[PDB]
């Protein structure tokens, strides 16, 4: 149901530059997303350093296991 | 452990009970009469002290040269200390993640 839904929806999506020859050729504000990317990408080496961390202790745990009886 | 404890309480009491039966016969025969008889019983509970003696003279006396009880087995405590040891090195490291996490947000 839903992927004749989505086929409907993809035709009648046909308005406004309807043929698009760039299919046969294919080569051979934007800010704002731009710099929500970067804070999150900036955020998320923060969260890949905290990360880092505590995989560091994960294995200091494991090598104490290692000692373990 | 246990019969050991046994024995030790059983000679502490049967010391307080010779020093307190020589209290009551001294209480007794000093001033004032039949239960002084009683007081001579007290002599008897010297004669168990010299039981005891005899439980002490006839006792095991493993070696009497030497002290018994090889090793202090504290080789589990050591296992113990470094357990112990473990484990404060987990916490710590616990508490570095969670301020890690903390400052996460």
């Amino acid at each position: 149901r839903k992927l004749r839904l989505v086929y409907d929806k993809c035709n009648e999506n046909c308005g406004g530059m309807d043929p698009i020859p760039v299919e046969q050729l294919i080569p051979y504000e934007r800010r704002e997303i731009v710099e929500v990317n970067k804070k999150l990408k900036q955020k998320n080496q923060q969260l890949k350093q905290i990360m880092d961390q505590l995989r560091n202790l994960i294995w200091d745990i494991n090598a104490m296991l290692a000692m373990r009886n | 452990n246990e019969r050991l404890r046994a024995l030790e309480d059983i000679e502490r009491e049967i010391g307080a009970i010779l020093q307190n039966a020589g209290t009551a016969i001294l209480e007794l025969s000093k001033e004032k009469r039949l239960l002084d008889r009683q007081a001579a019983a007290f002599t008897t509970s010297v004669q168990h002290v010299e039981a005891e003696l005899s439980a002490q003279i006839r006792y095991l006396t493993q070696v009497a040269t030497g002290q018994p009880h090889e090793g202090s087995s504290y080789s589990s405590r050591k296992d113990c200390q470094m357990a112990l040891k473990r484990v404060d090195y987990a916490r710590l490291k616990i508490s570095d993640v969670a301020r890690t996490c903390e400052q996460m947000l």
